[PDB]
């Protein structure tokens, strides 16, 4: 073998339809988005269409059956025009990433094979207004009642959560406060019409506003045994599961934000002049762009590493908690950076960089808080010492 | 698996001399010359040659794989085969049950003993 | 003599006013004046009867003769409820003071009277499209024409831009480009209805979108040379000495926003619960609060040592940058870590600290750019030791 | 009263200047030998005593000059400039003063108080141990009430002045229960050095702060009279705390005395060579890191400055005193680094001031309480204020 | 093709090797010679009888012609024992790389084979007391006379500088100051023993201090022609080319004192118990080794990056000043941080952390400092922007 920092030839082909995607139809219509944050519908059947949508469901089911690795290659690209819609796009993964690890072959066939025939969008339900980041803290009850149980609680913050088909739903399957979060959750495929969902209105956010993300409440809604994903009780197993394949792709859409901030204040500190000479030209500027470069091809290589350990069979957990740090902190360094060499105009909604400032600091927040993620990576590391 | 068997039991399926254990070792033609480490110090033996010997800690120090004959070996080859072809099964009346963790001078004495 | 670090019993006053309006008048409208972006005229007319505007104005005016300390302790109480509205009423400050500093009894009667007798908003106009950070490069022609000059050009980034009875503008008279900025530009004071100025719409920028921020147009505007500042060329230095007393000030509106910002962070950690102990009995989030009320403390004492040095009869310059320069990057260091600790919910608009993030920006850029700040400061340090 | 003011009493500029003249004409000529060396720097010391620079918060009832924590701030920064290994081994006095100081009575201030008035004794305080630094209560040496005496068993650590010390401040465990708690199992005693039992380790050596002497000491079946007892039987605990108030601002002071040395050095040099056709402050970069290292500087110290100050206003100061500790100790081993590294291959070598700074500073973020942990006290502090 | 970041099974073996003879063999006398300072003379000939040193030498000269990947894996795991002896065993490759590189058939079987013979040392000498980071500032002049060269100068800071059987010597070709650096310098062979060379006593820094560095004064030093590098003015090309299969290897350097830190401060963490707890359990502690464990990983991607692109015919300048920028400074990054976690014992001189603090100092100074490799990787990223 050797090591190798070459994207294959296919792979290439992807980035180049992502890249063309992103400059020429992404770009262009990304601020009004923004401004309006309507959910950007064309867009999305579009990626749709070009295949660079639910990349890792199986071709059994119709899918491209693409690896992390892949996904990622993708994402940075949309990312790099907007992360609001490409995380849209990424929430069907989410959705997905459970059934495709966890799902037997009808749940599979029917749930994902529909996401192949046409554009159907689908969310993963877990935050709830009392917990996030501790998953075990999630209230929201399933009682089994025959061949189904009753889903009773809140969700919140579901990205999706009022444009999708069907939920990935986590709910608090055992009543006895003792148990274990091992035996405690199970994880269902839930059918939005079904009677008892609702819905909320739109957030309203910083960042990423073109993104759908708002909260849903279920009333006695019915859940057929048929959906249960693994058995009674495996959902916590099965919810943490998804994160080693969707955490490196959270990381690369951090990544393509950042690349995104570093281009526009690259191409402003080249024309833009001050006290007689190009930006370029003031060490400090220099020093800046420097170092944003860096902090970028690092959180790159972070992602990629992560993605790679992952297609090549073995647990990322490590690896995949150190790149969603990295990337999603420099990311926001990255972008307040880019605010600052533009100046005043930076600040301005007229300008690129101001939307990327918002858009970041999501990334140190969801799928996992830049706290959480060191807490993963403490954990991982100390254990290889005793 | 700490077992400290595979030498001994393929000298008994040869029906050769073992020598286990060894801290020094020589040819005297057709026998051989062992020195072993047994608990209270060093006892030796001489063996008739065709031989097996089972290394100890003792008996040498082991060289550094250089890294130009690290590379050299890259050429030496390597027949790779079956258990089954020797004419070998494989089946095992053993089977693990479990793996768990570890956990007056009168007392002492005892506590040690 | 001795260090104190005690206000004097009208210092506490002042403070109390200004909080009692910031934390009652302010804080219940500022975010929808945010959401909206509407110039909050009834928190300036309500500010300005309480007397915490225009504090600078001399006694002999009518203003309250207030010194620089004063200004930023209220222009701190004021930021915690909003550096949208406090920003708007700071504006005044910047107009007035190279009149305060540089212009003659005749000057200061007229138009600063005018700030007394009603609320009335001034601005301040150097930048231009083609240049902020360097203000030895603005191009706005200033050409003596008659018993006036011909003012002809562009300014952009005025706060109150479009809502002030009178400008400070600074503009190039010297047209040989190798003269020195020490002898090259003019200060002036300009009405704002003298015809040939079209002020340009309302920018919209991230943040403080409740302040007023525009473009002016300069087509041949009459200026009286009555309305000169000191004389010709000497524009450089009125506008380069108005910064001792403001850049002060704006730091103490970076604190004020970063004393918020700890607040709610720290209201927040003590009420939310997870993995079943409050936040604040998360070791690290314990150690961000204490990293960041380290962080305000030090940006207070900094902003307060820049107003005692120019309150004294000293200049400033050493002192303002530094305090500028922490104050702005603390600020952004606050708000970020503000929203972290509140999680999801930081990131929502239901909540006070998204728009602290995105106020706390301008302050590592407007006034004076965080990198030019430490140009100011290596330099005034440098100097020390230069034999 | 009045508003703030960041000016010296006349009084206090006559004493910066006069521990500013010891530290820049006998303290800097010297301190690099006494650093190559570890030898105590006794000569200094002696003439810092002589000057009054020493023992400052002695009450004038037992011979001292009774000065506030303000006044001893303006020193040490002074004496730090210079160096950091001797005025440790000055400060050092102070802490194993503090706790007599604040909580003896009249014969014990006046009896061991006024013996460092007339010679130029040492003290120290000696509490660390092998076991527990941070966490005071984790602390084991034994003290039994045996008659009308405490008997001292147990071993101390990293002791300042250890083996060069008229007396010690010790804190010892007087309650065997385990389960008593820290305002109850733990006494404070004043013990004199050369009482049999006691064994003074070997030199400890450190990277830093090399002439400082810092030591093991034993204790095996140590005789103490009760009249050496601080306050009582287990009012250790908190004796010990107290002397923090009045001592972390002065140790903040120091690490902004090397904090000041290494950027005056790196200015200095900074000014005369150049790179690429400039001198070095010409390059942006260097510029920039000039101006935030007198950033850091400005800030750390009036960070102490208002420690001290809110001391002498008879406050108590945990919080601001605690930031101090925490920014001023950050900022020293910050602004070393870069003395070092704007000195480019020079400040790596040992003919330079500026490695020892790098070395010097790094003991600001461990002793008179880490980084960490002061922190957690500023946390502690900050969050009370909102626990109603 | 496709992304891979596992090693060949040599490379395994390799670092096998690498790892046996660090761990057994340098760190258990490491301190000592710190201590000492003296030159690890016994070690140099062990690496070196294991094939450990010269590794870019290529077949027909004897060597083994490896990847500059190789030279840093190989190095991680010298460095992880001591930087000190990894620095002097890796002069070696930096003062024969110009050679490897910018040399003729005769010059290389001749300066390169000798090294496959005994373990004789080599040093680059570029450095003066004027100039380290202006390379083009370099005034050690060299002046042709006959069929030779006439080397006038002084040389500072060089590695295994009285070590070394020849040296890489750069050298003022043109008088001419309006010479274009590109073509102003010669680059020689010059045998250490020649006359007029005056090597130094050892220099005592406060890092590395095993390692053996030096000033040189050359005086009237005849350098046969014959040992030109390419011919006159080229030196500056070749001097420059070499740091592309260097610069990884420095970096590779660092993450390995790194992860020494690393090691020992995780060690340590799992035994030391305050308040009733491993410092492991203190959130505070885990959060250091987090982001300890997040900067060397990352420190060693990327100069395992950059040592791929060379190894792939590519150049590696934007790569490689951006690991050695990285690594240089999480290298010490990683040295504080594992001696505040052992505290008061960290700072102490039985304990191995504190020396790391003081090795690692180096990492951003020598093979070029952070600053200018900030200016190399700003000079190659604004490149890929422009026509
Ligand atoms: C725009 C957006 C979209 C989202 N979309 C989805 C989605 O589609 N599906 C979904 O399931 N969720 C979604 N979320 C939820 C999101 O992942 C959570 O907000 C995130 O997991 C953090 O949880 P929290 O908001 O409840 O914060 P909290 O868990 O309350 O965290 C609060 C603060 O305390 C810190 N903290 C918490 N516990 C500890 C502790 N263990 N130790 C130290 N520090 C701690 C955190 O880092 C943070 O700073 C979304 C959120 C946002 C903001
Ligand atoms: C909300 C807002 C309100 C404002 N209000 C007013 C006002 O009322 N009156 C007024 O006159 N102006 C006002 N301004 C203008 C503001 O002061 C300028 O934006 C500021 O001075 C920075 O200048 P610039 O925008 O032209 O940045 P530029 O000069 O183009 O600089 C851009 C970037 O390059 C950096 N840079 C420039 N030169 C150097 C150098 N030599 N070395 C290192 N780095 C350098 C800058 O720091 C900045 O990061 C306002 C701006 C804003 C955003
Ligand atoms: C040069 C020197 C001189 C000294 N002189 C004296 C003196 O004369 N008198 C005296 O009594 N002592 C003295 N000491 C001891 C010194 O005060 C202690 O080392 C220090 O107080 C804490 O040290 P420790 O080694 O026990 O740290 P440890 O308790 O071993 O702590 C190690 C690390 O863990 C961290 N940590 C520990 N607990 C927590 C927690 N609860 N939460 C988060 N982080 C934590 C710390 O921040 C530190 O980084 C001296 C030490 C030195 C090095
Ligand atoms: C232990 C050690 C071993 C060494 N071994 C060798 C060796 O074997 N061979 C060899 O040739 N050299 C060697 N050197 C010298 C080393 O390479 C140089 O010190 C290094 O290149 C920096 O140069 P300088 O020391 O002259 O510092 P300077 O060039 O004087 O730089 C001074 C400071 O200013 C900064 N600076 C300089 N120019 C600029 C600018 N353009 N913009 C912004 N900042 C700038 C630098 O980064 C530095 O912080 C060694 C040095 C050391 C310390």
């Amino acid at each position: 073998l050797g090591f190798s920092f070459e994207f294959t030839e296919q792979q290439k082909e992807f980035q180049a339809t992502a890249r063309k995607f992103a400059r020429e139809e992404i770009i262009p219509v990304a601020a009004e988005y923004d401004k309006t944050g309507e959910y950007p519908v064309p867009l999305i059947r579009r990626a749709w269409e070009l295949g660079l949508m639910n990349t890792h469901i199986p071709e059994n089911c119709g899918g491209l059956g693409l690896g992390t690795f892949d996904a990622c290659l993708i994402s940075e690209e949309l990312a790099y025009g907007c992360t609001g819609v490409q995380t849209a796009i990424e929430g069907n993964s989410l959705g997905q990433m459970p059934i495709i690890i966890a799902g037997n072959d009808q749940q599979k066939k029917k749930y994902l094979g529909r996401m192949t025939e046409e554009p159907l969008m689908c969310a993963y339900c877990v935050t709830e207004p009392g917990a996030g980041s501790d998953v075990a803290g999630i209230k929201t009850k399933a009682e089994k009642k025959g061949d189904e149980y009753i889903i009773n609680g809140q969700k919140m913050w579901i990205t999706n959560g009022g444009k999708a088909n069907w939920y990935f739903l986590l709910a608090r399957s055992d009543p006895d406060p003792k148990a274990p979060a091992n035996k405690a959750f199970t994880g269902f495929i839930v059918e939005a019409d079904t009677p008892g969902i609702q819905i909320g209105r739109k957030e309203l956010n910083m960042g990423q506003r073109c993104s759908d993300t708002r909260g849903i409440v279920f009333e006695d809604v019915k859940v057929p045994k048929e959906n249960v994903l693994i058995g009674d009780g495996a959902g916590f197993k099965v919810a943490m599961g998804a994160f080693d394949k969707t955490r490196p792709v959270v990381a690369a859409g951090a990544v393509g934000l950042a690349q995104r901030a570093l281009d526009e204040a690259t191409k402003y500190a080249l024309e833009r002049k001050t006290f007689g000479k190009l930006l370029v030209e003031h060490q400090a500027i220099s020093f800046m762009l420097a170092e944003m470069a860096m902090k970028v091809e690092l959180a790159r290589m972070s992602y990629q590493r992560a993605a790679w350990e992952v297609d090549s069979g073995r647990r990322n957990t490590y690896y995949a908690s150190i790149a969603k740090a990295f990337a999603g902190d420099i990311a926001n360094q990255l972008a307040t950076d880019a605010v600052q060499i533009l100046g005043g105009n930076g600040f301005n909604t007229e300008y690129p960089v101001e939307k990327l400032m918002r858009d970041a600091k999501i990334y140190q927040i969801y799928e996992g808080t830049s706290q959480i993620q060191r807490l993963i990576v403490a954990r991982e590391h100390i254990d290889k010492y005793k | 698996d700490d077992c400290n068997q595979t030498g001994q039991m393929t000298a008994g399926f040869l029906d050769w001399p073992q020598g286990t254990f060894a801290s020094q070792v020589t040819l005297e033609g057709d026998k051989l010359k062992v020195e072993r480490a047994i608990d209270g110090g060093l006892e030796t033996l001489r063996l008739k040659l065709p031989a097996v010997v089972t290394a100890d800690l003792r008996l040498n120090e082991p060289r550094y794989a250089t890294l130009p004959n690290i590379m050299k070996a890259k050429k030496k080859k390597i027949e790779v085969i079956k258990p089954g072809d020797l004419g070998v099964d494989l089946t095992s009346k053993l089977s693990v049950i479990s793996v768990e963790d570890p956990p007056t001078t009168e007392d002492l004495v005892a506590k040690l003993k």
